[PDB]
């Protein structure tokens, strides 16, 4: 694994990005992640909600699901795929996403060795 | 035959504006000290909707979203 470990998630977001396995929004994560069809889930750290830290939290407990917390919305933003971008590549318009499920992963070597790494050491 | 303008009835009916619930998705599940997690409502049989969405809790019914399903 050459890949820093907080760069990697974008493999895994692109992939589930592409293959239609993406779950975005408080609702349509914790419900469809209770349904246990999907594997892991990604959050955001800062927010203005204390019960939006123990929703989730509590979710990912008792549901056997594993925890990964990113700095702002507006960088988990970024990666879900919602930013609308400029003439040149300016990402200029961003819609936060702090609640992400993911249901169906793509194959990759990269994003699976960071976040199974990340998931060995963290166990 | 030029139109006639000729509008007037009871005077507005008015088309329904949705209802903005601010974070309504939280109170639906009941964490206690420990980090536990209780529901305070029920979960709904059908095939669709199963063991993801719940029921709704009205005073004499339970009312799902999805496939509409009503009790007693
Ligand atoms: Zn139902």
């Amino acid at each position: 694994g050459v890949m820093d470990v907080n760069t990697a998630l974008q493999e895994v977001l692109k992939t589930a990005l592409i293959h239609d396995g993406l779950a975005r929004g408080i609702r349509e994560a914790a419900k469809a992640l209770d349904k246990r069809q999907a594997h892991l889930c990604v959050l955001a750290s800062n927010c203005d909600e204390p019960m939006y830290v123990k929703l989730v939290e509590a979710l990912c407990a008792e549901h056997q699901i594993n925890l990964i917390k990113v700095d702002d919305n507006k960088k988990l933003g970024e990666w879900v795929g919602l930013c609308k971008i400029d003439r040149e590549g300016k990402p200029r318009k961003v819609v936060g996403c702090s609640c992400v499920v993911v249901k169906d992963y793509g194959k990759e070597s990269q994003a699976k060795d960071v976040i199974e790494e990340y998931f060995k050491c963290k166990k | 035959k030029k139109r006639k303008k000729k509008s007037c009835t009871t005077p507005k009916k008015n088309k329904h504006k949705r209802k903005k619930v601010k974070l309504a998705v939280l109170k639906y599940y009941k964490v206690d000290e420990n980090g536990k997690i209780s529901r305070l409502r029920r979960e709904c049989p059908s095939d669709e909707c199963g063991a993801g969405v719940f029921m709704a809790s009205h005073f004499d019914r339970h009312y799902c979203g999805k496939c509409c399903l009503t009790y007693c």
